[PDB]
């Protein structure tokens, strides 16, 4: 009757979370996504974390949600909270454009979610989501802009965030190695390239195993690009003569 | 082992199991009582014994045999406060049945009715989940006689013949043998087997007045209920 | 640590225990634990009593 | 009731969920099936026994249509499979009424894990203990879906859940190419099916439903009886 | 360590609201006393800090135009015991075109002292003084967060609960007046201080049948301290 | 332990505890008895004066229902209040619905079908009750039922409700049914609530007859007690 | 003890615990004797002063022009069955236009401390009554308890040592009946006094006196009108 | 539909979620607020900023209406929700009363919301703890404070976060009238007292005045050198 | 704690002893006596209670204002070369005691005599920043307090 509830709701003697620390420290395992930016462009990196041989991978955007004509999300965590998430936000991206016949700005879709994940700590006894994801756009006001969201319901501003445990050593790359208004859609890419071959633990970075998704501003389009089979490969065989060109020095 | 509340509420074990419904499958043998279904090519026998401990206690509200429908007969084993509550639903689903559709339900189609409410008592986690057990018989239109179970944890098949209660073990696998030699079944030799695999199980060889039959017919599609006369006709006709 | 055989008559009788001052037997150890020191004399010691619970 | 609807199932401090790891113990100690996509029909073969032979095999199906063109089974408990059946029926209605147009099988598996995945966050039920192999030829190529217990969907060739699949998945992984026709799915799934089956496979013992572009075709125990000579 | 809410003790007693009564040990005291010529009433403001303003600091709360309160326990509890009480004065006038009494104004407060429960919370950790003139003379009357609605002559309520009440009883007889209670009360009050005396620890608010409405500032209190 | 205390989960033998304290909780009360004649029922009640206590007439256990159905409560008399009130209730929406008097094989079951309902859910918990219904027709005859805590409402002739249960009914089949006026009736049961519940743990007690059938017209009331005093005269004889 | 938690936990006694622990929250009020006579029903209750300057708390209280209750239990559970006890009396007076009889309202307060004593969440009524009433055939001395078990009774009393003010009403049960006022209440009165210890007595201050009858209307007396009551008596011997 | 009671008694006569509660306060930047008699000033410390991140949605400093200012403690999450709340009432009460609200409405507005969401059941309580600064009519500089468990005061000068003790300690040998005299004076008061809570190196000090005529405006990291400058230089004039 | 061995009595004696020789209560001359440990929780609770001592001094955790002394008191006996940066190490970490710059001065120490010289580098005191720093860095919550 009562002794079965599970108290997700009552704060720690210490004096902190109980539940939410749980999750926050679960959501590390199992996941890896980035996305940079300094110009005109933003991208995301995803990795296939199991890539079996008998899959159709049919979908053509796995771990990419585009949720708007101008916003695309990059999620780790739940495979099925993802989809409570994502079903949510969609919808509230477009009663948005229905009331005012104007797109949403970016800042104000993350904190709609972000007061979702919240009262469904605080009051209910609900379990909470292991959720964390990222966000790219484009708006009239700033432009490209990152965002990065937690399982609490905190979101922040950021240009070179990640999601994984093992992308924390990323974290130490993206703090010694990162420009200030020079990316372009060459260094950018060639720089996720770097952290994905240090920070996976697959060798030679094979090509069915990462995902990019870049946004454009074409004309007034705000395009999409969703990059598949080849232009991953000739990336790669980039990079790598680009390290053995490097370590003639040794 | 026990994780959590598996002991208690109808919630997972770690080895993949759950015990509140497999406790719910020994509550009916509390009652101390015997069932055998018995089909035929063209009846169906429902054979089921009493126990009277009581001179002052009636002979007439003591029968498991219950009238469903007119053309659908039942009998119910486990306890029995909740057995009478799960044929209150069946009487009340089969009437359902010809005020939205115009037809009589088939004998299939009242078992699901059953099991999926059974399913819901033992998913919710903050009730009890009725252990009784529920034998259907009835002639179908095109299809001959049938015979149903559904259980306490929410599943029905159809059968030839399977006796349930207490004796399940010792009385199908009488029925096995008695099957598989490929007999002949018209209306008698149905009936004389299912009086003979209960008496010998129980090993009684008993008096008219403890079992009862409840027959059904291609011929008479009814369900009848036997007089205490006519099953002593049944039983010295196998007393050679 | 009490001896049903030691409460056997003729080793342990009486029952007798201490238990905690009410509001002055405090007041009354406030006072003597204050004249061996130098103190003001314009000060009061029940306040502090009611300050002590146990 | 009350209004209790507190959740039982809740974050481990290692960060798991203990519950949806027990309710995939449960599908594993089930009935072993195989489905298996080769390029112009989905093939679903499960693997039916009774306890004694007093049962009837004509009363309870395993493969069963959805609307015309959807097969569906399952591997995991019996029970819990003829809710979400009858929830994946009404629910493929709703598509027809407002759409008129029948729906696509990507489109159920988005809408059965997400009934499936909201039952596990609520409180006061357990998760449903069974795994399900959805499939239909919708628009040319056909499809073969496979949700679980959390309410995650995949998109399979040829995979193998219940009891033993591990060795059905090396099997498949070695049998199965690119690309068959049906009646060399059908070949395979059979030599796949009694992997761990007993001696005697009757019609009775198996049970297969295929997926034309034609539509969803439950296969009587005639061509069953028929096709189980020199199989595998 | 977590029983019910609502369980009576093997002894007979109640488990949380014996515990709302020991709650109220560690507020403010506050003195009210009842006299013909009108009703005084006295408490401390206990300041903790100099950058702390002192006059947002309130105890003595009016509630229509003649009754007063004193508040000592939980602050922002007795905030809705006083909202509720100013509406059920108003909705008394505008139906009746009379003033409520001082007894029936806590009757309507002490409903909801113990309506708490899962369905249709905790109970409240704020014991009160109502004082005020009514058609009967001057009243006085005492509550806590039992409900035990009681009236008394002249109660102390607080941190020092026993200890004023003894003293209080000491000096106290019928025919007092209004300025003699007014001095006798903050000779209590600084006998069981901590602080010293001033214009900023305490606050006084007199009722008269007269002087209708309870009316005392600074600049006033300074001349009773010096008076004495 | 740890399988007790709701009414919803199973031992892992698979019965209730819950059902099964409530029982015995009724087997703390004293004794009422109930028997039928030919043509009407004779309740009889012992009720217990402590040594004033009360008045000459208060909180008697023989409630009345209906114009022809009546109660024997045993037990938790609080909760005999309740049921009461619901048979009350129950056997109104039969006389507005249908238009004539509720038969007693329907007035059973749709108590009893109350009372298994609250032996379900952890939120309330089983009655502490028992009790009996007595009613006499012209087309039915004169019926006599029985309620446990747990439903199981079947017919008897004979049958008692308290401490003296099988104490009490060893004496009962020892009278005849069929041959018996129920004017009979009255001081026989007169001397059974007089043999049984000896003066030693209660020294005064009291003997309440009520008492339905076809000298009463259909029409259920209390004997006339004061009146003409033949019950406790002749139970008394029984003194060797 | 882990079955002594709750009302809904049975017991491997038998016996359900909350209602056990409410029977003694009845025993911690003060004590008060309800009795009747042919044409009158007299209760007498005993207060209690919480302080020396505190007035007593009121005991007594009207309900109908027929009708008085006494009180032995809570506060909270007094007011709360007493606003439940005034709406009553008065909507058969809307309805109907009679006065309730005494009998049938008290099946209705039975009825009404049932439910929180068999749902999960609620406690039981803690408190106890003396509902004293008069009607057509006569006065009414009924008692009730937090079980929800009503008593017609000629004399009871309840509250604290309320068992030597029953020993008192027993040997003197057969003089309740010629008596018509004056000898009537001050047999009850003795009965209080027995329910003191032997240094303090009535002094006009602690006591309530409540009168219904055939031409009198429920009338409560205190501090006032009690004086005309307290004279003729004798001391306890001792 | 959820009735379980979380907020309940203590055997001492005490609570246990509002004492939790108040840890979470004390585990949070410090965020100092002073007032004058014509411009008020209140800054926070702790920015902790990665340095290649973005820092205009970190922005912890935000007002309700043209008058009112905030300063929180504790968890970030809880304070979106209170803010975006007192913004409706403050934007409703203009609806109803043409006037500006003044800041003694909004903190009683904050205050009731909070303790009555500890006083119902199943709720987790709020872990903030506000410094509500605003000058209403007639040219009234004053600050209040919140509390998690509902009570509402009026102080000089406050101090929340990790190591307030130390800052109020810090405060309380400070009553000085001349120091609310000047102006900048004052804003260097502010970033005195800032200065020993973090490292401070004035990058880490993020303060917004209000001279009560017009709305906040942020202080630049270039005045936030001058400003630091200018303290270092009279402090080492006590030789 | 009293066992039966031969292995507890050389203790509890000797804890005994010492007790009775510090209050012997005969002769003593001021003799001062301080005690150190680290923790408290499992120590002997009749050696806290009053009669014996009377001074429980208690020393909470420092700041990042009592490192830069540290770090210039470490950094003192060391050829420190005037191309050496010390403020930016103080500023990125946040969590070192005076073992851990003692650690930090050693390894700045070992890694200039490894490539033949004889000042430190301030490249040495960077990477000895982050070599010897990273094996206790576990465990903060950042990005949720204010």
């Amino acid at each position: 009757s009562r002794r079965y509830d599970s108290r997700t709701t009552i704060f720690s003697p210490e004096g902190r979370l109980y539940q939410v620390e749980y999750a926050m420290e679960a959501i590390g395992h199992a996941g890896t996504c980035l996305g940079i930016l300094a110009n005109d462009g933003v991208l995301l990196a995803a990795e296939r974390r199991n890539i079996h041989k008998l899959l159709d991978e049919v979908f053509f955007s796995e771990k990419i949600y585009k949720l708007n004509e101008d916003m695309a999300c990059s999620v780790a965590g739940i495979t099925s909270d993802a989809n409570v998430l994502t079903n949510e936000l969609r919808l509230i991206a477009q009663r948005y454009l229905l009331q005012y016949q104007e797109p949403i700005p970016c800042e104000q879709l993350v904190t709609a979610l972000c007061d979702i994940k919240q009262a469904y700590t605080q009051f209910g006894g609900k379990r909470p989501f292991g959720v964390s994801l990222l966000y790219i756009g484009w708006d009239k006001h700033y432009g490209f802009q990152l965002y990065q969201s937690d399982p609490s319901g905190n979101y922040g501003g950021w240009k070179a965030t990640c999601i994984g445990n093992n992308s924390a050593a990323a974290v130490s790359m993206l703090k010694q190695d990162y420009k200030e208004g020079e990316m372009t859609l060459k260094s950018a890419l060639a720089l996720a390239i770097k952290v994905l071959n240090k920070t996976m633990d697959v060798s030679k970075l094979s090509a069915e195993k990462v995902e990019i998704a870049t946004l454009t501003r074409e004309n007034g389009k705000t395009v999409i690009r969703v990059l598949k089979q080849k232009e991953v490969e000739q990336l790669i065989k980039k990079h790598e003569e680009e390290e053995a060109k490097a370590e003639r020095e040794k | 082992s026990s994780a959590g509340f598996d002991r208690h509420i109808t919630i997972f074990s770690p080895e993949g199991r759950l015990y509140q419904v497999e406790y719910a499958f020994k509550a009916i043998n509390q009652g101390g009582l015997t069932s055998v279904a018995v089909r035929g090519k063209d009846c169906a026998v429902i054979v089921t014994q009493k126990k009277v401990p009581d001179k002052l206690l009636d002979s007439s509200t003591v029968t498991h045999l219950f009238k469903i429908t007119e053309n659908i007969g039942c009998v119910m084993t486990g306890m029995t406060a909740d057995s009478r509550s799960q044929v209150q639903r069946a009487r009340y689903e089969a009437a359902n049945w010809k005020y939205k559709y115009g037809y009589e339900i088939p004998v299939d189609m009242l078992c699901k009715r059953i099991a999926d409410i059974s399913q819901v008592y033992t998913q919710n986690a903050e009730m009890r989940p009725l252990g009784c057990c529920m034998i259907l018989i009835g002639i179908d239109e095109e299809q001959g006689p049938q015979v149903y179970k559904c259980d306490p944890a929410g599943y029905y098949c159809g059968f030839k013949a399977t006796a349930a209660g207490v004796k399940q073990t010792e009385s199908t696998s009488f029925l096995e043998k008695k099957v598989k030699k490929k007999f002949d079944w018209t209306f008698e030799q149905t009936v004389e087997t299912a009086i003979t695999c209960l008496s010998t199980v129980l090993s009684i060889d008993f008096k008219p007045s403890e079992i009862e039959v409840g027959v059904v017919t291609v011929e008479n599609p009814k369900f009848r209920i036997l007089t205490e006369a006519e099953i002593d006709a049944h039983l010295v006709a196998l007393a050679e | 640590t009490l001896d049903p055989a030691l409460m056997r008559p003729g080793r342990l009788d009486r029952k007798i225990e201490f238990s905690l001052p009410d509001l002055e037997g405090r007041t009354h150890i406030f006072k003597i634990h204050a004249r061996s020191m130098s103190v003001e004399r314009d000060i009061r010691f029940e306040l502090l009593a009611r300050l002590c619970p146990n | 009731e009350r209004g209790y609807s507190f959740s039982l199932t809740t974050f481990s401090p290692s960060g798991k969920l203990v519950q949806i790891e027990y309710a995939l113990a449960a599908v594993a100690g089930g009935a072993p099936s195989v489905g298996i996509k080769a390029a112009n029909g989905v093939v679903l073969a499960t693997e039916k026994k009774q306890k004694s032979i007093l049962y009837d095999e004509r009363s309870v199906h395993k493969v069963e249509p959805i609307t015309k063109h959807i097969g569906l089974v399952y591997s995991g408990m019996g029970p819990d499979y003829r809710v979400l059946v009858h929830r994946a029926r009404k629910l493929a209605q709703q598509y027809y009424l407002v759409y008129q147009e029948p729906i696509p099988t990507a489109q159920l598996v988005q809408r059965v894990a997400s009934v499936m995945q909201e039952y596990t966050q609520s409180g006061g039920v357990r998760p449903f203990g069974v795994s399900l192999l959805i499939c239909g030829w919708n628009e040319g190529r056909p499809y073969l879906f496979q949700s679980d217990p959390s309410g995650a969907y995949f998109a399979w060739k040829a995979t193998a859940m219940g009891k033993n699949y591990v060795n059905g998945k090396t099997f498949l992984e070695k049998r199965y190419n690119e690309d068959l026709e049906l009646e060399d799915a059908i070949h395979t799934a059979i030599l796949t099916l009694k992997e761990s089956f007993e001696g005697q496979m009757t019609e009775d013992n198996i049970e297969v439903g295929i997926c034309n572009e034609a539509g969803f075709r439950r296969l009587t125990p005639t061509e069953v009886k028929d096709y189980l000579a020199a199989i595998a | 360590y977590d029983r019910g809410v609502n369980t009576f003790s093997p002894e007979g007693r109640l488990f949380q609201v014996e515990y709302a009564i020991e709650a109220i040990k560690l507020g403010s005291t506050a003195i009210g006393i009842q006299t013909s010529e009108g009703v005084c009433l006295a408490v401390e403001k206990r300041i903790t800090s100099p950058l702390m303003e002192p006059s947002s600091i309130e105890k003595i709360v009016e509630i229509d135009a003649h009754i007063g309160c004193a508040m000592s326990g939980l602050i922002a509890d007795a905030k809705t015991l006083i909202d509720k009480a100013r509406v059920e004065t108003q909705n008394h006038w505008f139906t009746y075109n009379e003033t409520m009494t001082v007894e029936s104004v806590t009757q309507a407060v002490s409903n909801l002292a113990l309506q708490f429960g899962e369905e249709d919370s905790r109970p409240f950790g704020v014991a009160l003084l109502f004082g005020g003139v009514d058609e009967k003379g001057p009243q006085l009357f005492h509550m806590d967060p039992s409900g035990t609605f009681v009236q008394c002559d002249a109660r102390a309520i607080g941190s020092a609960s026993e200890g004023a009440q003894s003293s209080l009883q000491e000096v106290y007889h019928k025919s007092m007046t209004l300025k003699e209670a007014i001095k006798s009360s903050l000779i209590i009050l600084k006998q069981v201080m901590e602080e010293k005396l001033n214009a900023t620890n305490i606050e006084l608010a007199t009722v008269q049948p007269g002087q209708n409405f309870h009316m005392f500032t600074k600049e006033e209190l300074e001349e009773v301290i010096k008076d004495i | 332990t740890g399988y007790d205390l709701s009414a919803s989960t199973f031992s892992p033998d698979g019965r209730v505890f819950q059902v099964e304290y409530a029982m015995k909780a009724v087997e703390n009360s004293s004794t009422a008895i109930g028997i039928r004649c030919k043509d009407g029922v004779v309740f009889g009640v012992e009720k217990l004066v402590l040594s004033k206590l009360y008045e000459e007439g208060s909180n008697k256990r023989l409630f009345n229902v209906d114009r022809h159905v009546g109660m024997a409560v045993a037990g938790l008399l609080a909760d005999a209040r309740s049921l009461a009130d619901i048979a009350r209730e129950e056997a109104s929406n039969f006389r507005s619905n249908f238009g004539y008097n509720i038969p007693l094989k329907h007035l059973a079951d749709r108590v009893a079908m109350y009372v298994h309902a609250y032996t379900l859910y952890s939120a309330v918990r089983p009655f502490g009750c028992s009790f009996m219904l007595g009613s006499y027709s012209v087309n039915d005859g004169a019926q006599l039922y029985m309620i446990d805590p747990s439903g199981v409402s079947y017919g008897y002739w004979g049958c008692a409700i308290g401490k003296a249960r099988q104490a009490a009914k060893t004496e009962i089949e020892k009278l005849q049914m069929k041959e018996m006026t129920c004017r009979d009736i009255v001081k026989e049961v007169a001397k059974i609530i007089y043999i049984v519940h000896d003066e030693v743990k209660d020294k005064a007690f009291e003997l309440e007859l009520s008492w339905v059938g076809e000298l009463t017209n259909g029409r259920h009331e209390i004997v006339p007690k004061d009146i003409r005093e033949e019950a406790e005269k002749y139970a008394k004889e029984s003194l060797k | 003890n882990q079955y002594d938690n709750d009302v809904t936990v049975w017991s491997p006694q038998g016996r359900i615990h909350q209602i056990e622990y409410a029977m003694e929250a009845v025993k911690q009020g003060s004590a008060t004797v309800g009795l009747k006579s042919k044409t009158h029903a007299v209760l007498v209750a005993l207060k209690r002063a919480q302080s020396e300057l505190a007035a007593h708390q009121k005991k007594i209280l009207h309900v109908d022009n027929h009708i008085g209750i006494s009180i032995a239990g809570l506060t909270a559970d007094a007011r709360l069955l007493c606003n439940f006890m005034r709406q009553e009396c008065l909507d058969s007076r809307f309805v109907f236009d009679r006065p309730l009889p005494v009998s049938r309202l008290v099946s209705l307060i039975g009825s009404k401390t049932q439910i929180p004593t068999q749902r999960y969440g609620r406690r039981p009524y803690g408190v106890g009554l003396l509902i004293a009433g008069y009607d057509d055939m006569g006065p009414h001395i009924f008692q009730t308890c937090p079980s929800a078990n009503y008593f017609d009774c000629r004399a009871m009393s309840i509250g604290a040592r309320s068992q030597s003010a029953r020993t008192y009403l027993e040997r003197h049960m057969s003089e309740f009946m010629e008596c018509n006022l004056n000898e009537l209440v001050k047999h009850g009165l003795r009965a209080l006094r027995e329910t003191l210890p032997a240094e303090q007595d009535l002094t006009t201050k602690n006591v309530s006196i409540g009168i219904v009858g055939k031409d009198l209307e429920f009338t409560i007396y205190d501090d006032d009108d009690v004086s005309p009551f307290l004279e003729g008596l004798e001391e306890r011997p001792q | 539909s959820y009735d379980r009671a979380i907020t309940v008694f203590s055997p001492d006569g005490h609570l246990f979620q509002v004492e939790y509660a108040q840890e979470a306060v004390k585990k949070g930047s410090t965020a100092v607020g002073v007032r004058g008699r014509d411009i008020v000033v209140l800054g926070v410390e702790k920015k902790s900023v990665a340095k290649l991140q973005d820092e205009r949605t970190v922005r912890k400093i935000c007002a309700l209406d043209d008058n009112v200012c905030m300063a929180f403690a504790g968890l970030t999450a809880d304070a979106r929700i209170v803010i975006n709340r007192a913004r409706v009432e403050c934007q409703s009460h203009r609806l109803t009363v043409e006037d500006p609200v003044t800041v003694e409405y909004i903190t009683r507005y904050i205050a009731s919301l909070k303790q009555r969401y500890t006083q119902s059941n199943g709720r987790r309580p709020f872990g903030i703890s506000a410094l509500i600064v605003g000058f209403d009519f007639d040219g009234t500089p004053r600050l209040y404070q919140t509390d998690p468990s509902g009570t509402y005061h009026a102080w000089k000068a406050n101090a929340i976060g990790r190591g307030a003790k130390s800052v109020r300690e810090f405060l309380e040998k400070n009553y000085t009238d001349e120091a609310i005299e000047t102006d900048d004076l004052t804003i260097k008061l502010v970033i005195k007292a800032l200065l020993e809570v973090v490292q401070s190196g004035g990058k880490n000090i993020e303060l917004a005045v209000m001279r009560r005529d017009q709305s906040l405006k942020i202080l630049n990291p270039e005045e936030i050198e001058k400003y630091v400058a200018e303290i270092e230089k009279e402090k080492e004039e006590n030789e | 704690y009293d066992s039966n061995s031969g292995g507890e009595r050389e203790i509890q004696r000797t804890m005994l002893e010492l007790l009775n020789q510090l209050d012997g209560f005969d002769s003593r001359g001021d003799v001062k006596v301080i005690m150190a440990t680290n923790r408290i929780e499992t120590l002997d609770p009749a050696l806290i209670r009053p009669g014996r001592i009377d001074r429980k001094i208690e020393f909470p955790l420092p700041d990042e204002k009592t490192k830069k002394r540290i770090f210039q008191i470490h950094t003192s006996r060391m050829t420190l070369a005037d191309d050496v940066t010390l403020d930016d190490l103080i500023m990125a970490k946040d969590d070192l005691s005076g073992a851990d710059i003692k650690a930090i001065c050693t390894e700045a120490g070992l890694m200039a005599l490894r490539e033949r010289r004889m000042k430190v580098t301030n490249e040495d005191f960077k990477k000895s920043k982050e070599n010897v720093l990273y094996k206790k860095q576990e465990g903060t919550p950042e990005g949720l307090y204010l």
